[PDB]
RNA sequence: GCAAAAACA
């Protein structure tokens, strides 16, 4: 409660923190008793001196660092859990103020310090009389009396006696009103004591069946999925340019290019070619950022939301209903196999230029040899060049959208072959991109050099005819939006190399373990199910196709892809179990293929993986 | 003394400008030690490219040893903010320190380099070998120190005056004198938090889950990332 | 998919790490969470009876049901009380050392827990500013509110904080206090009950997005107490998924003719079929057989009873479309598929006694599952982490194994766990399985990461970024997720990204400045050749360069000088370890920063241990400053002059 | 247009 009358303020706010009174059984009474002890300590010291310095040091409720300093002087040392309350310079001894019930049953607590005892009605132990002065004893009398009157008046005699006898006891209390609030939404008390005999009932269950044959995934029906990635992929080409800087290459392209529309798409109108030509002209002049032209409204969707809202408001009819969304079901397109076969085609250069790490030990040499050989086998491939293009384009787009501009930024996609020549894959144009959150979409107008045009594969792309010098090239424009998170993720697209490298390294190290000798020239034969038959292919091209699949999965990642993979892990495990002549058993209502089929809706590579699974044997002997 | 006067003036400033904060319990320091208004960034690596390329990326304490403009390049904003090339300038035209300070700062890190280069490597053996992970002491220490006594050992080295008898008692003696001798040039008001960090790592016996083909000594545990794997084992003499 | 399934020299288990989307972007949860939250809330009310009856399940307080009510052909919400009692008793009897450690933690370590550890928690909804706030700010405002309403100072221990919460819950009126925020017992109760929901971001492997709930700061102390006790138990039981355990079971050779099987599966709707009262009963049984006092029981039972009264926020509203228009409307305004729950709407929150939410009691749910495991028929090795489990059966007969698996399913159903039939697969000969992203094949357990290492600098500063990148790659190597070639390739990719992020590649302003001023590149972040090899991932950059002669003593003294204007992460301090970069909160933050700055200078020991030292900051600083002046071996006159100015 | 059970423009 509040401060007792006899205890003065200073001791009260000194004792407020010394101990956790609220968690003690009699914390208020315990605090009052400790305040009594501190007041007795202060009365014993008072205004007394020995050799010009105070005779007593009141260690109780004093800073521990100060106590240790004072003990460093005088050459004493006291543990913190048995620290005496007082130290007397006259006798060079330390005292502890103690309260007891009777003075007859008193013994020295310990040899470190002497005991000052009081029985709570004023009188003291004979040792206290032999030590303390008459005035000090009278003051202790006059405090313990008129503290006892407060004890009796509030009827705390038993609580005080309990506090004196034992030490502090921990507790935690919940009162009536909080208890009633707690009991509102349950059928039991605060401590649940249901009146039921413990028992485990016998419940009839269903029967466990066997998955004799592997599940057959569902192939969806509908229009084939168009290409819906940020960039072109396997159909990506570059224009060889004379050696120089990016500005020189862009000027060379812009000065000797004629552009005519071949195929026009309603999604990307042919009028947005003006934006790309203006960006090329500005970049050739040294300005990667240009002002806004009229076609930039359509190209980057400026003020599109505030027009669609008015269109919807004008076209308002009927009553409100819960918005049921739907995802169009699409079938496996023919272009996925073409993309896979084209991504593995060989290239002249290496396209993977990573600085080598240091080499100090033989383990480092082995690791760097493995990495070098993996780069050799997956470098001179089209998929590596496409990964490089994706990396450069995403990095340059990401690095230019933090500014929050109102103008159009141009980010050319240019590589260098090991001869100095500039390779122009295309350019990405960034709109105003007033981006608030990391998931916000930045408007883009991507131009890429196209190997071949397919309206079925690219319905939303506008394909233009591009002629430089005497060569013919195809240029594709697509209006697109793409978030900060996804652009940052694809700027680190080189991490797709890890998993094929993991597989290659595991195969090589397995061979090394078998023969107890590292050989980086191993190109073993890997048996696989191909066109529904068991033939084999070499390690190198198998790793190439794995890298192609991983790149396609990475650029086509979405909730369907991740759900499909997470639910095909179980079926892949089951298939591997059935290869080892193991039996697979399922609970009641177990349809593992349903978890996968829920995820096959319109993803081209999910469908490609599903068809690859379906062409495999479903029963093993 | 200047140090005492500086401490007093800052203390009076805290009492005046932040009275309510000074009226809090001293144990509350464990709470407002990390009292930050800024929300946690789930993707801090995603801002590095922009942050490095901003004008004046680096925040610096005001000083005169760095020119405002160095060969047509403005180094500081004239707290004050520094150009990204300021650490590059300091690596060539900066103020030097004593060799003893360098040795103490590189201590517990120079030791790891010496241990790597003072050991000889056997031939790599490739085979079907199963790395099973157990918790072992990751890094060798100057003295073997029981955990939960590491903080008490640190108190004796750094602030032996601000400690109790029991904390003094439950402290590894022998490791205090080694730590005191090697940390002496950097046990000052500045780099006190750094010197504690090197002091911890010198006697920290934390256990980590590491691949094992044979039982790792503390020497081989810090190198378990290349000593063993699923397909190879390296013998250390 | 056939390309991912080899038939020679390598098995599909190793290549099953290819069925991942490491490089692709993680899915983003857009827009309202109201539909997902309402679905999560309504699932327990549809699974309480075999034939769905939401209206009859909405007036159930304690999710207790008869054994005949349990649905074996579908999901079942609720628990059987006698089953819970017997299972908890069996769990207590078998794992006796774990409960002895629980008793020691309760008696010794529980009273010493400090409520400042609540500041280390994640984001918390503030009942004063009515907004989401960082954990330190919420803790500070809650403690100040408690002190204002209780006329006393809250002790540093967690028990003192919980006692303060219990005491303030008993006041008719509470205030905050210049704006005066006025509460009531019912309003403060509602804030205590309320769960703040949000999308679970950056989650992989799911077609549908999930939501998670956060407790109020008024209940997080009790939640931390119960979760710490649950962790103390789970760290000492062999059926918990915490150490290893999967590898131990994989390497355990059973017999030569025994019928040994391996069951791998997930739990369907794990948090949507759990009732807090079952955990209350389990905890009460544990404490009662431990001999704990009644106040321990009350302390452990408060959290789950508050959860039984939860007021989970139902997002921003349900999406409605007239034509092409889109509107966001609360539940109950117009008909929807959640019209049964309209009667439970309290403001923008909805009350729901049954079911739980993900991210609230992860360890107590695991404990409930593990006590469900404890039977006489289930003589098999079980390991489980929340909703993911693996079970090993060592039987002598296939029918015996099948009966044990069915008994496992039913005994999980007794408390409402309901493993997913389509996600649980049992292999008749043991030796192939999966559990918690570890893939087991014969005498090999392969840890496959759910997320590939970022291979990008963390964004603090070049030395720390290099240190943590190398440490992440080294940890990936240690877990087995990476090997020699993979580790070195990751190092090279990280090195390229690290150099690019710090203007060390091509021609930039930094490289131009270094070239014009003849500043040779001596560090990796400066464009120098990388000094780290695969075997030297654990070595610092400043070292290993002095040793190899790439850094001379002059530049070492120049960059390691502590007086530089710019200044586990085992990176030595250097000039390259720099730093790049709510009305009444910023000023309070800067005042607290100044108060922190005066400490760590007068108190060297707070850098080693906690603050302790009972008392307030003012007089503690006062007396420490007095002591340091008095023990400064200076003249008496100077000491007196200095102390005369200390006020 | 990007996206996928609803946001960005």
């Amino acid at each position: 409660t509040d401060r007792p009358d006899h205890i003065d303020s200073r001791v009260w706010e000194l004792s407020e923190t010394q101990e956790d009174w609220i968690t003690q059984v009699h914390g208020h009474v315990r605090r009052v008793v400790e305040c009594w002890k501190y007041t007795i300590c202060c009365l014993i010291s008072n205004m007394h001196t020995h050799r010009g310095a105070p005779q007593y040091d009141v260690f109780k409720w004093q800073d521990r660092s100060t106590i240790e300093w004072i003990c460093s002087k005088k050459k004493v040392q006291y543990p913190e859990r048995d620290t005496p309350d007082l130290y007397d310079n006259e006798r060079a001894v330390a005292y502890k103020v103690l309260l007891v019930s009777d003075l007859s049953d008193h013994s020295p607590t310990s040899g470190i310090y002497h005991d000052l005892a009081f029985n709570l009605e004023g009188e003291a132990e004979e040792s206290c009389a032999l030590v303390l002065r008459g005035s000090q004893l009278q003051d202790i009398k006059g405090f313990l009396c008129r503290a006892l009157e407060w004890v009796v008046s509030n009827n705390l005699t038993q609580e005080v006696v309990e506090t004196i006898s034992g030490e502090a006891k921990l507790q935690f209390s919940v009162g009536t009103t909080f208890r009633t609030l707690l009991k509102r939404d349950t059928d039991w008390d605060v401590i649940p004591t249901p009146r039921v005999e413990p028992n485990v009932p016998r419940i009839e269950g269903r029967r466990w069946t066997q998955m004799k044959k592997l599940p057959l995934l569902k192939e969806k029906e509908g229009p084939p999925s168009p290409w819906r990635a940020l960039l072109l992929g396997a159909d990506s080409e570059y224009i060889v340019c004379p050696p120089g800087t990016d500005q020189e290459a862009i000027s060379w392209i812009h000065s000797q290019s004629e552009i005519e529309c071949i195929r026009e798409s309603k999604s990307t109108p042919a009028s947005v070619i003006t934006c790309l030509t203006s960006s090329l002209q500005s970049f050739a002049e040294g300005n990667p950022v240009r002002s806004r032209i009229h076609e930039d409204i359509i190209a980057f969707g400026i003020n599109k939301k505030q027009e669609k809202k008015q269109s919807a408001s004008s076209s308002a009819s009927g009553e409100w209903k819960r918005a049921e969304y739907q995802v169009e079901e699409m079938s496996l397109p023919p272009w996925v196999e073409e993309e896979m076969v084209l991504l593995r085609s060989d290239q002249e250069d290496n396209w993977i230029e990573l600085e080598k790490n240091a080499i100090y030990t033989e383990v480092d040499g082995v690791a760097e040899g493995l990495v070098d050989k993996y780069i050799e086998i997956v470098g001179r491939t089209k998929v590596a060049s496409v990964i490089e293009k994706w990396q450069i384009a995403a990095t340059r787009t990401f690095s230019q959208l933090h500014t929050d501009r109102s103008r159009i930024t141009a980010c050319p996609i240019i590589t260098r072959d090991p001869s100095g020549n500039c390779q122009f894959w295309g350019m990405v144009l960034l709109g105003p991109h007033h981006v608030k959150r990391d998931t916000d979409n930045a408007p883009l107008l991507i131009a890429e050099i196209m190997g071949e045009d397919t309206e079925e594969k690219y319905p939303k792309h506008s394909v233009f005819s591009l002629k430089v010098e005497e060569k013919q090239f195809l240029l594709s424009l697509k209006i697109t939006s793409f978030s900060r998170n996804k652009l940052y993720t694809f700027s680190n697209i080189r991490r797709v190399l890890i998993q094929p490298a993991s597989i290659y390294s595991q195969v090589v190290l397995s061979r090394a373990a078998e023969n107890n000798s590292l050989n980086l020239e191993v190109n073993p034969e890997i048996q696989l199910y191909l066109e529904g038959a068991q033939r084999g292919m070499t390690l190198y091209q198998w790793v190439r196709m794995i890298l192609c699949l991983e790149f396609l999965m990475a650029i086509y990642n979405n909730p369907q892809m991740e759900g499909f993979l997470a639910n095909m892990r179980r079926l892949h495990m089951s298939r591997h179990a059935m290869m080892e002549r193991r039996q697979v058993f399922l609970p009641f209502g177990s349809r593992p293929e349903d978890k996968v089929n829920e995820c096959i809706i319109n993803n081209p590579i999910v469908a490609y993986l599903a068809k690859g699974w379906n062409s495999m044997p479903n029963v093993y002997y | 003394e200047c140090t005492l006067r500086a401490l007093v003036e800052e203390y009076n400033g805290a009492c005046k400008e932040a009275p309510k904060e000074m009226s809090k319990q001293f144990t509350d320091y464990n709470t407002f030690k990390r009292y930050t208004t800024s929300k946690k960034d789930h993707a801090p690596q995603m801002r590095l490219v922009y942050s490095v390329r901003k004008p004046w990326p680096i925040s610096m304490t005001p000083s005169k040893e760095i020119p405002l403009v160095f060969n047509g390049t403005k180094l500081k904003d004239t707290r004050t903010r520094a150009n990204i090339v300021v650490p590059d300038y300091w690596s060539k035209y900066g103020s030097q320190t004593s060799l003893e300070v360098v040795n103490a700062i590189l201590y517990a890190e120079d030791l790891k380099v010496q241990r790597f280069f003072s050991t000889e490597w056997g031939e790599i053996r490739y085979g079907r070998m199963l790395p099973f992970r157990k918790p072992v002491q990751a890094c060798p220490t100057i003295e073997e120190v029981n955990p939960a006594s590491i903080p008490h050992t640190l108190l004796q080295v750094f602030c032996p005056q601000y400690t109790t008898l029991d904390s003094k008692r439950k402290a590894h003696m022998g490791a205090v004198e080694k730590l005191k001798r090697v940390m002496e040039p950097i046990c000052k008001v500045q780099t006190q938090e750094s010197a504690v960090h090197i002091a911890r790592s010198l006697i920290d016996s934390n256990k980590k889950w590491l691949p094992t083909v044979v039982d790792h000594t503390p020497r081989t545990a810090e190198m378990a990332h290349f000593l063993c794997s699923k397909y190879h084992y390296v013998h250390t003499n | 998919m056939n390309l991912f399934t080899p038939l020679s020299e390598i098995n599909p288990t190793t290549t099953q790490e290819l069925l991942y989307a490491y490089t692709g972007p993680a899915p983003v949860a857009y827009g309202t969470r109201t539909r997902a939250v309402l679905e999560n809330i309504i699932r327990p009310y549809q699974y309480f009876y075999k034939e769905p009856n939401v209206q009859r399940a909405l007036d159930i307080k304690t999710g207790c049901k008869e054994p005949e009510d349990i649905n074996v052909e579908g999901p079942s919400s609720g628990f059987h009380t006698a089953s819970v009692l017997k299972l908890a008793d069996n769990f207590f009897r078998k794992y006796r050392p774990a409960m002895e450690k629980l008793k020691y933690w309760i008696l010794v370590k529980l009273p010493k827990l400090k409520y400042a550890e609540l500041s280390k928690g994640r984001q918390t909804y503030s009942f004063i500013h009515k907004r989401n706030l960082p954990a330190p700010i919420a803790l500070e405002e809650t403690v100040e509110f408690l002190e204002q309403n209780l006329r006393r100072k809250i002790g540093p221990t967690l028990l003192s904080y919980c006692q303060a919460i219990a005491d303030v819950m008993e006041l008719d009126e509470t205030t905050y206090e210049t704006y005066t925020i006025k509460f009531s017992r019912e309003e403060l109760w509602d804030q205590m009950r309320t769960l703040n929901t949000m999308w679970k971001h950056l989650e992989r492997g799911r077609l549908n997005r999930r939501t998670i709930a956060t407790p109020s700061m008024l209940i997080r102390g009790f939640v931390k107490i119960v979760e710490d006790a649950a962790k103390e138990i789970l760290e000492n039981v062999p059926t918990s998924g915490v150490p290893e355990k999967l590898a131990k079971l994989a390497s355990k050779q059973t017999f030569h003719t025994a019928v040994t099987g391996e069951l791998s599966g997930d739990q369907e709707k794990f948090n949507e079929c759990l009732d807090p009262d079952a955990m209350r009963l389990m905890w009460t049984v544990f404490l009662r057989k431990l001999g704990c006092p009644d106040w321990i029981m009350e302390l452990f039972n408060i959290p789950f009873m508050v959860f039984k009264s939860k007021l989970a926020d139902m997002g921003e509203g349900l999406v409605y479309t007239k034509g092409k228009l889109t509107d966001r409307k609360p539940l109950g305004e117009m008909p929807s598929e959640f019209d049964d729950l309209v009667r439970n709407v309290v403001g923008n929150s909805i009350s729901c006694r049954l079911g739980m939410f993900m991210g609230m009691y992860n360890l107590t749910s695991t404990l409930l599952a593990l006590i469900s495991i404890e039977r006489e028929e289930l003589t098999g090795s079980h390991v489980e982490s929340s909703d993911d489990f693996i079970h090993f059966f060592n039987c002598k007969t296939h029918e015996e194994m099948f009966k044990q698996a069915e008994t496992l399913r039913l005994t999980l159903k007794l408390v409402g766990i309901n493993m997913s039939p389509s996600k649980c697969i049992l292999i008749s000969p043991a030796g192939i399985g999966e559990f918690n992203s570890k893939f087991h094949h014969r005498d090999f357990v392969g840890n496959v990461a759910t997320e590939l290492p970022a291979l990008v600098p963390n964004g603090t500063n070049p030395m720390t970024d290099l240190a943590m990148g190398l440490n992440v790659i080294k940890h990936s190597v240690n877990t087995g997720q990476m090997n020699l070639c993979t580790g070195a390739l990751a190092m090279r990719i990280f090195n390229h990204a690290y150099k690019y992020a710090y203007m060390a590649l091509g021609v930039t302003r930094r490289t131009r400045f270094m070239e014009e001023n003849a500043i040779t590149p001596l560090l990796t972040n400066q464009g120098a050749s990388p000094v780290h090899s695969f075997s030297t991932m654990h070595l610092d950059e400043v070292a290993l360069r002095r040793h190899l002669g790439l850094l001379d003593e002059e530049t070492l003294r120049r960059i390691l000088n502590p007086n530089n204007p710019v200044t586990e992460d085992y990176s030595v301090p250097s000039c390259f370890k720099y730093t790049l970069s709510h009305k009444a909160l910023l000023n309070k933050e800067e005042r607290y920063q100044r108060v922190t700055s005066i400490i760590n200078k007068l108190f060297p020991e707070v850098l080693i241990q906690e603050a302790s030292a009972p008392g307030t900051v003012r007089e503690s600083l006062k007396r420490r400053l007095e002591l340091v002046v008095e023990r400064s071996d200076l003249d008496e006159e100077r000491k007196k002059r200095i102390l005369s100015r200390i006020f």
